[PDB]
Parts: structure tokens; sequence; C-alpha cells
RNA sequence: UUCUUAGUUGGUGGAGUGAUUUGUCUGGUUAAUUCCGUUAACGAACGAGACCUUAACCUGCUAACUAGUCUGCUUGUAAAUAA
């Protein structure tokens, strides 16, 4: 039988419509269908292993990233589970089919390469890769959570939850994530 | 950075040089040979020599092997198969001369002897 | 926000550019409504293999160099 | 017309590395097929197979018992009279006695110094012969007591590749002019025939290349020999100033085995297997190289995996061949076609 | 050693044992079924997570980090 | 020094120092089955 | 410390009156004067290697009252048996 996520979230409840992300994500594999986002896997070894990482394992990783406070996946797996419960209680959708969308949206499609010649700082038009795109997307999403999450009674599992939602919506006023997603392209569309 | 020390190469070269006949296309079998065949201090180094020596074996399964000499074994059996003629490609009987050639010959005075000239339109 | 995102995939990974030694130059093939098939030589940044798919937000480009 | 068309029967998948040894059960009852098959791979394990009935799902049989044993390669397997005991030779410098019905080895003969390349089982299952890189043939008690070792005057140059015992005519007649013996073939390309009591009977320089194998006809009349020599030589236990018959099989020879009846010789080469006939004076009665099961790995293609072993079943109908990719193939013979 | 690791071993033992049982106490074929079965889902059940810890170095405060270095 | 029966220095060969003993010479007899 | 970078020499032969050079190179190749190969050079010496320690594999050997498992016993909770 099908191993649901956290015990209650069918993986086959999602599909990657765009071809871009098809190989640069995890929902799709048999091996990916995990109960727990903890694999102590050995990704990050070859030069593209990162791929085969169950999308959420990646989220958890990028999540335990602030110095002193972090470095302990144990907990982070939690902050992500609660956040999924919370995302569900609002749109009652398969929260992976949410987080997933968000991942696809929050990734800038264009960036500018700083190429300076003798003091002058010029830039060019650059198209952002897929692996890079997803990486940026998650990094971004989480990046923001902490932003508000600080001296706030709002919790990461809440901040994050509230983020993954709007990040899927493209709501440019409710996602520190998509703000840059747009600006980076905009500024980049200027330098180009 | 998998390159071979000169020593590693020399060994494989000289091993193949002496035992070609015996050497196989299998590393393991060859490694065993190389060890029974000479003084290889490092067990590891032994392999390197065999692993590479084995490589050369497959490059001789081609023939072009710079640096190696397979005398009796091959090089010589080479001569044994290439010395059977029947009539010197040169006919001392009838020989041919062209314009120029005959021109030089008529000066030399040897213009015409037992060799016939042929004209062409 | 009405953009003309034509999806194109990687035909051949040319070389690396921008002494920032991180940018990659790639030959593309398209698959979208507008045209399709048209081949371009665009400049990427980031992890990219042969055959991926990239959303170009401007088909009128194709800068290039190979020296 | 009436011709030999080699119809395939099935494949046995389960071995990691080369399949260096194969043996099929003996006829526990006059003319009855034996449902027992044993193989030995470089993967270090011995194999007991569960033969299938009329299979063609893709396979011909399935693995029944795998023998965890030797610390290295398995060079050969000798099978006991009754299908229930077997010895294995390894490079690990030892031999093993497997009670074929219990993945256990009740006796390991330790005494060899170098790797072992062959295990010879004596008719009267009490004499165990082992040949290896040492250039020595050792005699073991069904226990493990290394008893005797082929002396210097007798052993030969280079290592030994294979040693066997001439079979045994059952009827207590006055048998052949020859007395049972055991011949050994060494890498020095020399075939030697031994008078039971480890005394030289016949040592003739056979080939120029090393000899990888030899086989004795059930008659105990002739012996087939081949190696890098690329040529198969067959000898008459009588006039031996020359081979009773010689053939040329494409590439190097690894295994040679006559039919338990039929009267043909199956030769294991790097190509595949070429079967000859002593009835005629032809030169290649049959021929199969068909090797490419793992080869279908979308992109990964190991053209022609060389065969490492040959073995017919009791009767002489079925034919097995172990190959590089660690896969045994089954070939049956149908004639009178067309 | 640690909470997480032990779990990984307790895991790896189960997987190895279920397979190990079928080897000597069942058809060697049934073993192959389960082996690939697990292998297909995860290797950490049969394989062994090779890596260990990596020893420090007097070059600095840790295994690969080092005392600051003021240049100017 | 490769002799356990000597007090010269070394005993183990130099790690590179690889010799490759050339094949020796051989002669022998045969046991043909006479033809008379 | 230069630098653990990969360089450094000398015999004979070649070029220069000479300091000096070639040898140790045009091109590839490599972490490397590491190889392929080039070749007025040929042979060689010390360096990187090689080596040595530690780490990762071995249901196979060698053993174990200063390791541990199992087998027959027996004991406590339990109704017993299981646990
Ligand atoms: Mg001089
Ligand atoms: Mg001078
Ligand atoms: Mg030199
Ligand atoms: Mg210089
Ligand atoms: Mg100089
Ligand atoms: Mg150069």
């Amino acid at each position: 039988t099908q191993p649901k996520l956290f015990g209650k979230w069918n993986y086959d409840e999602v599909k990657i419509q765009d071809p871009c992300f098809q190989n640069y994500i995890a929902c799709t594999t048999t091996k990916s269908q995990v109960f727990v986002p903890h694999t102590a896997g050995r990704y990050q070894v070859k030069k593209f292993r990162k791929t085969q990482c169950p999308i959420v394992e990646r989220l958890i990783g990028t999540l335990m990233f602030h110095g002193r406070n972090a470095g302990k996946k144990a907990l982070c797996i939690k902050v992500v589970k609660n956040a999924f419960e919370i995302i569900h209680l609002v749109t009652g959708r398969n929260p992976l089919e949410v987080f997933v969308g968000a991942v696809q949206n929050a990734g800038p499609r264009e960036d500018s390469t700083r190429i300076g010649t003798a003091g002058v700082v010029r830039k060019q038009a650059v198209d952002v890769a897929p692996m890079r795109r997803v990486n940026l997307a998650i990094y971004f999403i989480i990046k923001g959570c902490r932003e508000s999450a600080f001296k706030s009674m709002r919790s990461i599992a809440e901040t994050l939850a509230d983020e993954i939602i709007n990040a899927e919506k493209n709501n440019t006023q409710s996602s520190w994530a998509i703000r840059k997603k747009d600006e980076i392209e905009k500024v980049a569309k200027g330098n180009r | 950075g998998r390159v071979r020390t000169k020593t590693v190469k020399r060994a494989a070269k000289s091993l193949i040089e002496h035992y070609y006949s015996k050497l196989t296309n299998d590393f393991h079998f060859n490694k065993k040979i190389l060890s029974e065949v000479a003084q290889v201090p490092s067990k590891r180094l032994r392999n390197k020599i065999a692993g590479f020596a084995t490589h050369l074996m497959k490059r001789i399964q081609k023939g072009p092997v710079r640096g190696i000499s397979l005398k009796v074994q091959e090089e010589e059996r080479e001569r044994r198969l290439d010395y059977v003629p029947e009539k010197s490609i040169i006919d001392i009987e009838k020989v041919t001369i062209d314009n120029e050639t005959k021109e030089m010959l008529k000066k030399l005075g040897y213009q015409n002897i037992p060799g016939l000239v042929s004209a062409s339109a | 926000n009405t953009e003309e995102t034509t999806k194109a995939r990687i035909m051949d990974v040319l070389g690396k550019t921008g002494s920032r030694g991180g940018i990659t130059q790639v030959r593309v093939v398209l698959i979208s409504g507008k045209e399709e098939g048209r081949q371009l030589i665009r400049n990427v940044k980031g992890a990219c293999r042969v055959g991926d798919v990239l959303e170009l937000m401007e088909c009128e480009r194709e800068a290039r160099r190979l020296r | 017309s009436l011709d030999i068309q080699v119809v395939k029967r099935g494949i046995l998948e389960g071995h990691s590395d080369w399949v260096t040894s194969i043996v099929a059960g003996f006829s526990q009852k006059e003319n009855e097929d034996s449902p027992v098959l044993i193989s030995g791979s470089r993967d270090k394990t011995v194999m007991i197979w569960k033969l299938y009935e009329e299979e063609q799902n893709g396979y011909f049989g399935i693995p029944h018992k795998a023998l965890t044993g030797h610390n290295h390669f398995v060079s050969d397997l000798a099978l006991s009279q009754e299908n229930c005991f077997a010895i294995s030779s390894s490079w690990d410098k030892t031999l093993r006695l497997w009670d074929l019905r219990t993945g256990t080895t009740y006796k390991r003969f330790v005494g060899h110094q170098s790797e072992v390349y062959s295990v010879a089982f004596s008719p009267d299952n009490r004499q165990i012969l082992s040949a290896g890189a040492e250039r020595e043939i050792k005699l073991w008690n069904i226990l493990g007591e290394c008893k005797f070792s082929s002396a210097e005057k007798e052993n030969h140059s280079d290592w030994v590749s294979c040693v066997r015992y001439s079979p045994i005519m059952k009827s207590a007649n006055k048998v052949q002019p020859f007395a049972p013996y055991f011949a050994s073939v060494g890498w020095d390309g020399r075939l030697k025939v031994w008078n039971t009591n480890f005394q030289i009977r016949y040592t003739f320089k056979a080939h120029e290349s090393n000899v990888n194998h030899l086989s004795i006809s059930p008659n105990g009349k002739y012996i087939a020999t081949g190696g890098k020599d690329k040529k198969l030589l067959i000898w008459d236990i009588l006039n031996l100033t020359y081979p009773q018959r010689e053939f040329d099989a494409g590439s190097t020879i690894n295994q040679i085995a006559f039919n338990p009846k039929l009267q043909w010789v199956a030769v294991g080469t790097d190509q595949g297997v070429k079967i000859f006939n002593l009835m005629t004076q032809s030169k290649a009665p049959v021929c199969t190289i068909e090797a490419e099961p793992i080869t279908k790995a979308e992109g990964q293609k190991g053209k022609n995996p060389q065969c490492t072993s040959l073995a017919w079943n009791a009767l002489g109908k079925k034919l097995f061949a172990g190959f590089t990719d660690g896969v045994i193939r089954t070939f049956s013979f149908e004639t009178s076609a067309n | 050693s640690g909470y997480t690791s032990q779990v990984y071993a307790i895991r790896q033992a189960l997987s190895k044992g279920i397979v190990a049982y079928h080897a000597k106490y069942v058809d060697e074929n049934s073993k192959r079924e389960i082996k690939e079965q697990l292998m297909q889902y995860d290797r950490s059940l049969l394989v062994a997570d090779p890596r260990r810890m990596e020893p420090k170095k007097c070059g600095g405060r840790g295994a690969r980090s080092k005392m600051q270095k003021a240049y100017r | 020094e490769p002799n356990p029966a000597k007090k010269f220095g070394v005993k183990t060969p130099i790690p590179d120092n690889v010799i490759i003993h050339p094949p020796k010479q051989i002669t022998d007899d045969k046991e043909i089955r006479t033809a008379v």
C-alpha cells in the first residue's frame, strides 16, 4: 500500500505539469514516497545528487540554517510537519500539492551577472537554471519565515505555513519570497 | 589524476615484454602472474602494474605498441610470413623507355640495346 | 503580469563564460506556442545538464562568444 | 534434410561474477534425468538450483540454495556419486564439502598454499584431488587429511589448470588395456596421465599455450584438451605419438566436455560454444555464441560475454553454459528438421 | 552511538535479518526477492553507511577549521 | 640485504626497486605410447 | 618560512671567446620536470609518487574464564505458557 507523508498525505496526490521541474524534484519517485523526511541520505556527493532528495528533506535542511539556534534536523522535521497540518487546515489541500506549487513559483527565471570592468559595475541578461531555480525558491521561502518569525509569538510552523500558501498564489504582497522573485527579474530585466 | 609513475609503466612494459604468451586479458589472473613473476614490494603497486600491464594487453590486441618488443613471440614470426616471390617484378628481358629516358640514353650512346622503347599517341 | 514565457530546452552545453567562471553558455531548442524549433544560444547561470527545460522571458536574444 | 538446430530453453540468473564451474546430477537410476544442478562463480558462492519444468517465462530455473563459503573465487566443483555431496576449489587456498540439502560445509580441507584451480573427486568417494598454482596435486581423505602431494620429479612447469579421474566401467570384465587413472593439464601446455598411485604414466607436451581444461570421454578412452592454443586436441589413451583428432575452434578454449552418450564434444570459447562430432570429419557441426541478456541494459552493451563452463544433464539432451555476466544458458538439440 | 544512528542500525539489522533468514531457512530465490525489494526502496537497510567521523588537526580549532588569520 | 643470515643493513627491498626475473630455461622427457 | 609548491642537479655529447645554454622542450596530458610524444641529446641523482599510520569491506581462517552469542538447567513477576 501507498506510504502517505507524515502518515496522512498521499504523494500521488500531485503531479508535475511543467516539464522543467520533472527531474528536478522528488514527489515523482517510488523511492521518494517517504513517511519521514529524515533519510540521513548521502546526497550532495556526486555533482547533482541533490536532485534525488525528497523535496521536503530539502526544506527541512534549508530550514535549520541559522547558526547557534540551528544544526538539529530532529526539531526541524517538526516545524515542517506542524506547518503542513496548518496549511491543510486552511486550504485543506494535499499540502505537498501546495508546497510544490510554491517551489515552482518562488524560483526567479532571470538574474543579472555582475561583470565589472575597471571600476564600472555592468550586468547582463542571464537565464536561471532549473536546479538553481528550485534551490533559490526554497532558500527564499524559508529565508523570509525567519524575517517576521523573530521577536514574534508567531511560530515558524506558522510563519512558514503562511508563507508556502501565498508563495503558491504569487501574492506579491504576502511573500518576502516572491517579492525578490519579482524584483530580481525586474532589476535583472533592467540590467539586461 | 590517475596517471602512472614511470616505474609502474616500465614494469608493465617489461613484464609484457618477457611473458606476453602467458599473460591473459584478465587482470586478476595477470596480477597473480606478475606477483609470481617478480619482486613487487607493495601489494598495491603490484596491482597498478598489472592493471596497467593488462591495459597494454588490450592495446596489443591492436598491434600498434610503441615502446614494446615482442621478438620471438611476434616480431620474428612476422618475417617467416613474407619472403616468397616468383619472378622479380623487374623484367631484365624486356624493359621500357619513355621520351626523356631515351633522350638521356641516346646521349650516353647506350640509346638502343636489349631494351625496347614504346611510343604513345 | 502578462508575460510571453516560451519554454525551451537545452540542445548542447557549449562552454563556460564570464570570468566569474560560473556562467554557462548553451544552445537551445524551443517548444512553445509562438514559434517552436527556433534555436538560440543563451547564457545560463547555475546547475544545467543536456536536455533540461528553461523558461525564456525574451526570445529575442542569443549573445555569444567562444574564445 | 535432418539437421542440428539448437533451440534455446532458458536462462539462470543469480550469479554476480563469472560462472567458473558447473555440474549436473548423476543418474541415480539407469537412464533417469537428474533434477540437480550445481554451479560455482567468482562471486565466491556455490549454487544449487531448483530446476524448472517446461519453463520459458524467460528463465529455465530458479536459485534454491546459495553457499556462503570461501573468502575468494571458486575455481571448480566436483560432485559426489549421489547428488548430496560436493567439493569446491578456491583461490582462498581451500576446498569445501557441501552436504547438498543443507547449505553447510561439514569439511574444509586446509593445506593448499596457493589458489586452487581444480577439484577431482574419486569414483570411490574417498580420494579427493586438488590442483592449483602450487604446481602440486594434493590427495585428501574424505576427512581432510592432506595425504599425498605430487612430487617434483612428477609435477610440471607453471601451474595446474585441471585434473580428472578416468570413469569406471561397471561390469567386472577384464576392462580396457589401460587401468583407470587421472590426467592433469598444466599451463606449461603439458598433459600428464597418472597411474593411480601418483606414478607417471604419460607426460606429452600437448600445446604451446597454457591449457585451461581437459575432459575424459565416459569410455575413459580419449581425452580432449585445449587452451590459448586456440586448438582442441583429442587423445587416444593408446597410441599417443599424436592426437586422435584435432579441431580449430574460433578463439581460446576454456571448457571441453563430451556428451554423456551422444558422442560429440562441446567446447567453451570466448565466442560461445562450438560442438563437434567424431562421427564425421567435419569441423564445426554446431555453433552458438548467442550471448546478450544483461547486454540489453539500455546503452550498456558487452558484445560477446565469453562462456566459462559447459555441462550436459544426465542423459545428454540439455546443455549448460556459464558466461562472463554470471548467467547460465540452456541449449537443447533438435534434429531431423527440414 | 546516537539516538538517530542507532535507529538506522536497528533498521539495517531488521532488513538484513529478514533477508538472512530466507537464505539458510528458505528458498534462495525468496531471498533475492526481498533483497531487491529493499534495495529498490532504500540501500541503508542492507548497505552500510560507510562514513565515520574525521579526526581533527593541530592546524586549528577543529577538523578542518583554523585559528583566524589577520593579514592587512 | 635479503639474507636472514647477514648483518648488513636493510632487509626489506626499496618500495620502487622493481625487478622482473626473466624466464629461466627448461628441458624434459616424454612418455609416449611406443609404436612398434 | 619560502612549500609541500614541484622543483634541483651532475657525467659524456652538442652550441657560445664568455657569463651561460641544451639535457629539464612545440603540442597535448597530469595534483606533479606526472605521462604521451617531441628531440642535439644520451644516459643518470633527490625531490611528488612509491612508501608508512589511521579510517571504510570480509556470516571465510586464526582464537578468546581480562570479549560476547547460543544450548540444557534453574530462579522472580505471571495462571501457566508466552514475555
Ligand atoms: Mg658540457
Ligand atoms: Mg668551447
Ligand atoms: Mg632524462
Ligand atoms: Mg626550464
Ligand atoms: Mg637550466
Ligand atoms: Mg610542455
